[PDB]
């Protein structure tokens, strides 16, 4: 479907996906432990049954009838993580997720009440500035020609340099500002 | 409310609800042990052991972090990055 | 008199305090909440006062103190009426929100804006007591639009999450309609009664009053969260637990059954007004509980609980029995805000997990709130003595002994029977059985603010309906001669729906996997009321909005008529005029021409 | 204080106090606690201002309009005498607007005073507020935005056009 | 059987009852890595200019602005009017018009012809 | 009134004398200083109006139109300094002198007792603003925008000259003291069909009609902020004026003229706030929204009852202080970002907190919160259409929910949810930007204190 | 702010009230209508004939 690495969804990855989907979802109608753990095993002997088929069409048969099965029988509302998305508390503190390019507008009076935290800052900041035209020009030298296929960036291939495209990836705000 | 989370912990406890699994052996499973070479499992034991991983720490690894989730030094270090510990 | 009006206004001025003092602040408030906290236990204790004295004498009053404005005859003071009503809600709601804002001191701790937490929560108290004690029509307004807002600023509380802003934005939108409602009736009462202060339209008591009576019931269909405008308050659950807990449990909901409640001289001389409320009330309570039969947020579970209680109030509205309905508005205010604030304690003590499914085993881990769960759902299900025995058994028992529609008489029981079902299912999957949660265990509830807030909500939810309905003074005359079925008809439908809810778990338990039924889903899906509307509605106003009037009329034909085609004529005639070919001989052969037109065809030589 | 006549009230009559019971009502404590720690300082800070205020004594005055010819006496298209006319109506209009106000509070207070047997004692401020709304109704309603006391004379001239014909036709 | 999931506007096909997902055929194949080869390199270039230490200001995107000239500046150059257009513009634009203006005159006219019967009622009405 | 004409001609040589960094300083203070003085106009009679002159006369409508012009001209010569601040400065003087300028036609209309002088003010009130628009404005189409502008506004307004003057001379006066005791019925014929026409139309156009109202989401989009606020808040608030003046000839031919236009305005406006609820741009969705205030305002003038025309006069001050402040706040949205597009910034509370709550107040103020004054003309209004007709309850009901939600909207786009995560060049707010927020704000939150010096000649 | 709340009396208001009242006690002593359904005098207008 959409993936940054792959251009597709392979058969095993289809059929995984379902058996946790599946799991999920026996779990969500079969709400205590001991009746999951005996149905969870009968829906694993199911899985186990036709797992050494080599015939392509008769497994993506099997995989469509188990599709149709699932969506027959899924939860009306299944459980749902807390901070899994469509959870209640899925992006709830993204208010408190403030960007650090804003401490560059703090005024002189409010930063010197941190003085060792704004020395590691402009360090970092240095560090960064430093960096960047080393990474872009080992970016621009493995790029092909007609531009990247998939959207994996490289790692640092010799010593000293960072990765290429690391700022924004590294100062993420935390889970819990 | 909320107690901190180390490496160490993570570790403990991860090594813990393996060292639970019926189908691994206690005394032969370490920190970097791989899954379908170094202890013999299927993939649908690692969708298993990845949920239970779920169900032991109380959020969700998305599927397309899940299928390269292979040993546990690996599911340490994810959730280590997902819950930003050590900061 | 001297002290009782001194009393009331400076029960309201010691309640607008703070905010004057929060907004003329320069440096970190030292302990605000506690700050806040203290001024409404003194404003409780204020205006506990002047309730004494209307009970000892029955003094009621009016205090029309600042004139405002008079517009021709019309004539507009800040005035305030002191009556029943008022001295029976206001100190209500000053000790649960006393409770909440104790419980807010422990929930919302982290919470890096707890002062515009606090803030906001006390500009709804505000709100709601100008509502409550409005004289005329446009101080009424004042608090409905204000109670409004803050719902609005108070659902939306995380605003970077998206379902806050949906359901904020919902919220807003039924209340809308509902003052629809409200601007109709106003507008009748001022057309045809030439008045907004409620003395005179008393006095002048129209006769054909329907069309200012269905503009209130539209209102508190909004407001209240009745069949077609209710999915609202189940959506309103994004908020807060201290949100919840006070506005859409105990106090922001009751406003439409507090405005039907106000105009009863002008219902209880309309039977079909009568009709439509206890229609109207006998399809919410029944459709919301069978909505909470089969859900698994604790929340969701809370919130149709009570929308079905507040169908229940439009019942007895219905029923001509309006005394009852405030007795049961101050019922069950006490014991659905206690439900709302244990539920919120399970809810921190488990890592912010509000599923039932993911509960159970907290028995023995957490016995205080357990014990308050047990009560609670005991008071709400209408167990004898406790304090929702003393005004939910007397509605039934007047629904039973009166000249009554017959199907709104059998929803109610069966809607009964409900919530005693759904009672024993929050019960059974929250406190009973093994552990279901994550692995790490940090439950703890050993916090003073929590426990002392449980403890005062506990001791109101055992003794306050006796208190109460022993204080009042009689204002009907109570039916107490009945045969034996009609009598025990409450107890025995809650005792039948607990055997079958208990026999529901029973079957649970056991090792059978059986695929979903089509009644199951309906249950667990809101009965496809909000899956169909949210999708239809939006989609039609929204294609509508480009497809039609932003698109197809002003910027294709509105531009089309007037300007664009005066301006290619224009150009059109320009290209003509101007396509001379410069030849002299042409030019005269025109004159000719002029000159022989004028001559001959138009007479200009006569 | 105001005047007691345009602003009518009954005499009030209330009950002595029987103390059935041995227990002590707080009210009572509470009404001694008001009139020691609230009343008496009032009173006296009310009692300093009064003096301040009877130091220097001066008047203000209501203000009196002498009756000018209305606009029957006018001559068409003659501003002064119809600009003099148009004033005092417009004064009358707002008088009468303030009159039906007044009225109108005393249908209010009757109705908050009487408690529940409202329906029967205020009979005679329902029968003056209904003849006073129908006056005001037939002298000033269904004129617009634009009223004057040409607009008044046009509607008071149709509706006398319209009783002579009733009268004509019942004769 | 199960009964079929009929797709409606509101409710779309889910992705794992779609016959075409399960295609393994090279020209699928083919597509989707061509959508991947668009897609990574539009994020390489967003990425290039987002990381930079020297930039203050904003990424432009050109696709934003592509559609706000779309839904606003094109309809008319883009507008040909025929039977279609011209059906719709005379059913929304003059249609609920003509309507609201017969009921409101129909209300008018019968409220003022019981008002000069004296048959609407009338007592306390003085403000208007 | 040449006490305050006289100051605002003398505004001309403070700012053509004035050093080359002291002209907004002294402009502003000087501004400031006749706009306090502008209160004395508030002597009004509850039977006689203010007549000063001959020429000039001031009612208990025109005041406070009048102290909200010359209120309004400091904040908008606090407003568009920014944006001229690279500007040479004979342009940035001729830029104050046009502002100057456009104050002192606006004064000098709202006190015309003359309906000819009255005209020639109001129409001399287009070249300050075409100029204004045209020159400063920031896009390609301003020039377009100025055009259709200019168009409309003469092709309404010549058909109005031509039949004032045949008023003129058939009456024998244009003095409005002088037409209030002369005035005649107007019967029923074709000739009085278009008397009425050509002396309704300039203000149906200026206000504006639903239908002719194509020319507002142009020239109030691509004008400077100081443009925008000028259109918005005062020269919308003419054709209410010229129809509060204008109505009193043309009876009783009014109340079967008047249908047509009031199914177009009762219609129009559910059609501009359904436009509003799918806009793509800030200042676009601005323009629309007052669209249908306006054309609220066209209805209650139309109706012609007391209830309406208190209502009319309260909205219309209400609406221009709080279209005045929405557009200030989008100016300062689009300083920060550049771009006019609503979805292209987000999240700013979490970056602009008490421009946040500056946002909220406006939005709450628009949606007719009450107390407002907003809420109170909108009231009145209301109950003057229900007294009208009741079928009205319905349009005006579903006007109001479509107008909450629109307002709502707005706010929760732009300052609510994840911000974006490429713009990286939000400043904090100045305490220019933040001084002009509050200047719109507390005078809008006073007048619910004493809503009377606000509610018309009939109050 | 301060000029706005001591207006000398806007328009007449407060005097109206006080005439009003002077008015409603003259007429309430002598057992007069407290107002009439015509603002001039029948007497001296001529009604058109018919
Ligand atoms: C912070 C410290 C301040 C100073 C502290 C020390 C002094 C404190 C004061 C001591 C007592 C002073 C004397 C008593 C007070 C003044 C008495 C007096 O005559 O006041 C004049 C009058 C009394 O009314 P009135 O009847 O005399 O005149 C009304 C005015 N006209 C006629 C023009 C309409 O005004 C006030 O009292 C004003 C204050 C009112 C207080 C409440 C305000 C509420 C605002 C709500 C706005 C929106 C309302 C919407 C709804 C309206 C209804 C539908
Ligand atoms: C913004 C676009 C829309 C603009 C709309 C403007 C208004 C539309 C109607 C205007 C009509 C023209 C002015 C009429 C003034 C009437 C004054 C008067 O005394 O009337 C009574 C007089 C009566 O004549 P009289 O007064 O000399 O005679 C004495 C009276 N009787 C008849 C009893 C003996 O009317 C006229 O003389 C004719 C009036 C109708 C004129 C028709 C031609 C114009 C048609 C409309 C053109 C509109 C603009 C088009 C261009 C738009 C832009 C491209
Ligand atoms: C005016 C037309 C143009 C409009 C634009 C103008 C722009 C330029 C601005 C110039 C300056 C401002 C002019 C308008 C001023 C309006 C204000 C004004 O003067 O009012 C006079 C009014 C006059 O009131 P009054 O008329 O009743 O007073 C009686 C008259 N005297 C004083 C002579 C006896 O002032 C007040 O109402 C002040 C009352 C006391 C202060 C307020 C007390 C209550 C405050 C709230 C308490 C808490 C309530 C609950 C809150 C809960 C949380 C929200
Ligand atoms: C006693 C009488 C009883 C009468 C009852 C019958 C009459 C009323 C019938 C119901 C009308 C209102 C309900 C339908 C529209 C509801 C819109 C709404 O709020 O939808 C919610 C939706 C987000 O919620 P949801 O999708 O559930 O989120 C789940 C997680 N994503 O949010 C959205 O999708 C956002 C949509 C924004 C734009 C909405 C456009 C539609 C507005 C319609 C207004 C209609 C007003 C009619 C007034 C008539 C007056 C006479
Ligand atoms: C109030 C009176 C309470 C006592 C009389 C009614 C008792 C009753 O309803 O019992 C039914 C049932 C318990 O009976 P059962 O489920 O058969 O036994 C469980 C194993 N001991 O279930 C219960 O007793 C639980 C529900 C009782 C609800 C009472 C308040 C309503
Ligand atoms: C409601 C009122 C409806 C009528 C309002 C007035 C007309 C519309 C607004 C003014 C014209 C708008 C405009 O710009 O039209 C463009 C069109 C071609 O302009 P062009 O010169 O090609 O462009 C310059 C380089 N782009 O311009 C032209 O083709 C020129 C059109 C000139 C029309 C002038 C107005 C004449 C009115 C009286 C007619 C008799
Ligand atoms: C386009 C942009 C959006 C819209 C912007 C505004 C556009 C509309 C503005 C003008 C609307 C039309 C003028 C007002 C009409 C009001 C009703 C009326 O009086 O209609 C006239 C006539 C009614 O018939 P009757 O009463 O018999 O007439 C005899 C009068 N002595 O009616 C008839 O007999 C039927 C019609 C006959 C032709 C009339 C032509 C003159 C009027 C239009 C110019």
């Amino acid at each position: 479907a959409f993936l940054p690495s792959a251009a597709y969804l392979t058969h095993q990855q289809k059929v995984l996906q379902l058996y946790k989907r599946a799991l999920r979802h026996l779990e969500s109608r079969c709400v205590h432990r001991d009746k999951y753990r005996y149905f969870a095993c009968l829906l694993r002997a199911r899985f186990d049954e036709h797992k050494n088929e080599k015939d392509m069409v008769k497994a993506t048969q099997l995989l469509r009838e188990a599709e149709k099965e699932f969506w027959h029988g899924q939860h009306p509302q299944p459980y749902i993580f807390p901070e899994s998305p469509g959870g209640t508390s899925y992006e709830r503190y993204e208010c408190y997720k403030v960007p650090e390019w804003c401490l560059d507008d703090w005024h002189p009076s409010e930063k010197a009440m941190y003085p060792d935290y704004f020395a590691k800052r402009e360090q970092w900041k240095k560090l960064r500035r430093e960096s960047w035209e080393r990474e872009v020009k080992q970016l621009q030298e493995e790029t092909p020609v007609g531009g990247p296929r998939t959207e994996a960036l490289p790692p640092a291939r010799k010593q000293g340099d960072l990765p290429p495209l690391w700022w924004h990836i590294v100062t993420r705000p935390r889970e819990r500002p | 409310d909320a107690p901190p989370l180390t490496l160490e912990g993570i570790k403990d406890r991860v090594l813990y609800v393996l060292k639970l699994y019926d189908k691994i052996d206690p005394e032969k499973l370490s920190v970097n042990s791989h899954f379908m070479k170094d202890l013999g499992l299927d993939s649908l034991d690692q969708v298993e052991i990845i949920m239970a991983m779920e169900d032991e720490f109380g959020f969700e690894i998305p599927d397309i972090d899940a299928e390269k989730l292979m040993c546990p030094q690996e599911i340490v270090d994810y959730i280590a990055d997902k819950k930003d510990v050590y900061e | 008199m001297n002290l009782f009006s001194s009393l009331t206004l400076v029960t309201l001025i010691l309640l607008t305090m703070p905010i004057a003092a929060i907004n003329f602040n320069t440096h970190k408030f030292t302990n605000y909440p506690l700050y806040v906290k203290t001024t409404i236990s003194c404003a409780f204790i204020t205006s506990m006062i002047p309730t004494m004295m209307f009970i000892h004498t029955g003094q009621e009053m009016i205090i029309s103190n600042w004139h405002w404005l008079t517009i021709q005859t019309l004539k507009l003071s800040l005035s305030f009426k002191m009556d029943f009503f008022s001295m029976m809600f206001v100190p209500v709601a000053l000790f649960v929100t006393w409770s909440i804002m104790e419980f807010s001191m422990w929930y919302m701790h982290s919470d890096p804006n707890i002062n515009q937490f606090f803030k906001y929560l006390l500009l709804f108290l505000i709100t709601m007591l100008i509502l409550v004690t409005a004289n005329n029509l446009f101080q009424l307004f004042i608090g409905w639009e204000g109670v409004g807002i803050m719902s609005f600023l108070l659902i939306g509380w995380w605003y970077g999450r998206t379902d806050a802003n949906t359901a904020a934005l919902q919220a807003i939108l039924y209340n809308r309609i509902g003052d629809i409602g409200f601007i109709l009736a106003m507008a009748w009462f001022l057309i045809n009664l030439n008045t907004w202060d409620l003395q005179q339209i008393f006095m002048l008591n129209p006769n054909d009053s329907n069309l200012p009576l269905m503009g209130l019931i539209l209102a508190a269909t909004g407001k209240s969260a009745q069949f077609g405008l209710h999915p609202w308050l189940p959506s309103a659950m994004e908020g807060p637990t201290p949100v919840s807990a006070l506005l859409h449990s105990s106090t922001m909901v009751v406003a439409g059954i507090f405005l039907l409640i106000r105009f009863y001289p002008l219902t209880e001389n309309n039977k079909f007004g009568q009709s439509i409320m206890l229609c109207l009330g006998a399809m919410t309570t029944l459709f919301t509980a069978m909505c909470a039969l089969t859900q698994n947020d604790i929340k969701k579970i809370i919130a149709f609980s009570t929308s079905s209680q507040l169908g229940l109030m439009m019942v007895t509205i219905g029923i001509n029995q309006p005394h009852l309905a405030f007795l049961h508005i101050c019922t069950h205010a006490f014991f659905k805000a206690m439900l709302f604030m244990c539920s919120g304690s399970i809810i921190h003590s488990l890592n912010d997990e509000q599923d039932i499914r993911k509960m159970g085993g907290l028995f023995k881990a957490m016995p205080f709130t357990t014990t308050a769960l047990i009560i609670g759902s005991l008071a709400l299900t209408g167990m004898p003595f406790l304090t929702g025995f003393y005004s939910k058994d007397l509605i039934i028992e007047s629904a039973n002994t009166s000249y009554t529609n017959a199907w709104a008489l059998l929803m109610t029981l069966v809607a009964t029977s409900f919530t005693a079902i759904y009672s024993t299912r929050i019960i059974f999957f929250a406190l009973l059985g093994q552990p279901r949660f994550p692995t790490l265990i940090n439950i703890n509830e050993n916090n003073p603010f929590l426990i002392n807030s449980i403890k005062r909500l506990l001791i109101g939810s055992l003794f306050a309906g006796f208190i109460i309905s022993n204080n009042i003074p009689p204002m009907t005359i109570p039916q107490m001669t009945m045969p034996h079925y009609l009598k025990m008809t409450a107890l025995t439908v809650t005792i039948l729906g607990f055997i079958l809810a208990l026999e529901i778990s029973n079957t649970t338990h056991y090792l059978k996997f059986n695929y979903p039924s089509n009644t199951f889903k309906f249950s667990n899906l809101l009965g496809y009321y909000p899956t169909i509307m949210h999708r239809l509605t939006p989609y039609m106003n929204l294609t509508m909005s480009q497809k039609s009037a932003s698109s197809l009329l002003d910027l294709i034909w509105l531009e089309t008529i007037l300007p664009k085609t005066i301006s290619l004529a224009q150009m059109k005639m320009s290209t003509t005029i101007t396509s001379q070919k410069g030849l002299i001989k042409l030019y005269f052969l025109s004159f000719l021409i002029t000159i022989l037109i004028s001559t001959t065809l138009l007479n200009f030589h006569e | 204080s105001w005047d007691k006549d345009v602003y009518p009230e009954p005499p009030r009559r209330t009950p002595a106090p029987s103390p059935q019971t041995s227990l002590p009502n707080p009210i009572t404590y509470l009404t001694k606690a008001f009139d020691l720690l609230v009343d008496r300082p009032v009173t006296l800070v009310r009692e300093f201002i009064e003096r301040q205020h009877a130091k220097n004594k001066y008047y203000y005055y209501h203000r009196e309009f002498r009756r000018v010819p209305d606009i029957t006496e006018c001559h068409e298209k003659d501003v002064l005498c119809m600009f003099e006319a148009e004033m005092q109506w417009k004064r009358d209009y707002k008088v009468d607007q303030e009159i039906v106000n007044i009225i109108q509070e005393r249908l209010k207070a009757c109705q908050q005073r009487e408690g529940e047997s409202h329906r029967q004692n205020c009979a005679k401020e329902l029968q003056q507020f209904t003849q006073v709304v129908k006056a005001y109704q037939d002298r000033y309603h269904d004129l617009g935005a634009h009223y004057s006391a040409r607009k008044c004379l046009a509607k008071q001239k149709q509706r006398m056009l319209a009783e002579r014909k009733a009268t004509k036709e019942a004769a | 059987s199960f009964p079929k999931y009929e797709p409606s506007r509101l409710a779309s096909l889910p992705t794992t009852l779609d016959p075409a997902e399960y295609d393994i055929s090279s020209e699928t194949r083919k597509a989707q890595a061509e959508r991947l080869a668009i897609r990574s390199r539009l994020k390489r270039e967003y990425q290039l200019q987002y990381n930079d230490p020297s930039r203050r200001g904003v990424v432009e995107d050109p696709a934003l602005i592509r559609w706000t000239c779309a839904r606003s500046a094109n309809v008319y150059p883009n507008f040909r009017p025929n039977t279609k257009t011209s059906l719709l513009g005379a059913l929304f634009g003059i249609g609920p018009l003509i309507f609201w203006y017969y009921v409101f005159k129909t209300d008018r006219d019968r409220k003022e012809k019981l008002i000069q019967e004296g048959k609407l009622d009338r007592t306390f009405n003085i403000s208007y | 009134m040449l006490k305050y004409i006289i100051p605002t001609m003398m505004l001309m040589p403070l700012t053509w004398l004035s050093k080359n960094s002291m002209i907004w300083i002294n402009t502003t203070l000087h501004s400031l200083l006749i706009s306090l003085t502008s209160l004395l106009l508030l002597n009004q009679f509850g039977d006689n109006s203010l007549n000063f002159s001959l020429t000039f006369f001031s009612d208990s409508l025109s005041t406070p139109l009048l102290i909200l012009t010359m209120w309004l001209l400091p904040l908008m010569l606090m407003a568009s300094q920014h944006h001229l601040s690279k500007e040479n400065l004979a342009r940035k003087k001729l830029f104050i002198s046009m502002l100057i300028l456009l104050q002192l036609f606006l004064i000098m209309t709202f006190t015309a007792t003359e309906l000819i002088f009255f005209y020639i003010m109001f129409e001399a009130t287009l070249v300050p603003t075409l100029i204004i628009i045209t020159r400063w404005g920031n896009q390609t189409e301003r020039l377009n925008a100025g055009l259709y502008f200019l168009f409309y506004t003469l092709a309404g307004s010549l058909p109005l000259l031509v039949a004032l003057i045949y008023i003129q001379n058939t009456m024998g006066s244009l003095n409005f003291l002088i037409l209030q005791y002369w005035v005649q019925p107007m019967p029923n014929s074709w000739s009085n069909t278009f008397m009425w026409l050509a002396c309704m139309m300039a203000f149906m156009v200026k206000m504006p009609l639903y239908g002719l109202h194509l020319w507002l989401p142009k020239a109030h989009v691509e004008a400077p902020i100081a443009g925008s606020m000028v259109l918005a808040a005062i020269l919308l608030k003419l054709g209410g004026y010229g129809m509060m003046r204008i109505t009193l000839l043309l009876n009783p031919i009014t109340d079967f003229m008047a249908y047509p236009f009031i199914m177009l305005s009762l219609w129009g406006m559910i059609m501009t706030s359904s436009i509003c609820l799918r806009q793509t741009d800030l200042k676009s969705l601005i323009a629309y929204s007052s669209v249908s205030h306006m054309a609220l305002v066209i209805v209650a003038i139309l109706i012609q009852t007391p209830w309406s025309y208190m209502g009319a006069t309260a909205l219309m001050i209400a609406h221009g202080l709080t279209s005045s402040m929405l557009f200030c706040l989008a100016n300062s949205n689009y300083e920060r970002v550049h771009s006019r597009t609503m979805i292209l910034a987000r999240g700013l509370q979490t970056l602009l907190p008490l421009m946040a709550a500056w946002w909220l107040l406006a939005s709450l103020t628009n949606l007719a919160l009450p107390p407002s004054i907003n809420l109170i003309g909108e009231l009145f209004v209301v109950m003057s259409t229900f007294s009208w007709s009741n079928i009205t309850i319905i349009l005006m009901g579903l006007n109001m929910v479509i107008t909450a939600l629109y307002s709502l909207y707005m706010l929760i786009t732009t300052q609510r949810g994840k911000h974006t995560h490429h713009i990286n060049n939000i400043l904090p707010s100045f305490t220019r930007e933040n001084a002009l927020m509050s200047l719109h704000m507390l005078p809008l939150l006073l007048l619910s204190l004493n809503p009377k010096i606000i509610l018309g000649p009939l109050y | 702010s301060t000029f706005v709340a001591y207006l000398p009396d806007y328009r007449m208001q407060e005097w109206a009230r006080r005439e009003a009242e002077r008015l409603v006690k003259y007429r309430e002593a002598h057992g007069l209508p407290l107002m009439e359904s015509n603002c001039f005098d029948p007497s001296k207008i001529q009604l058109p004939e018919d």
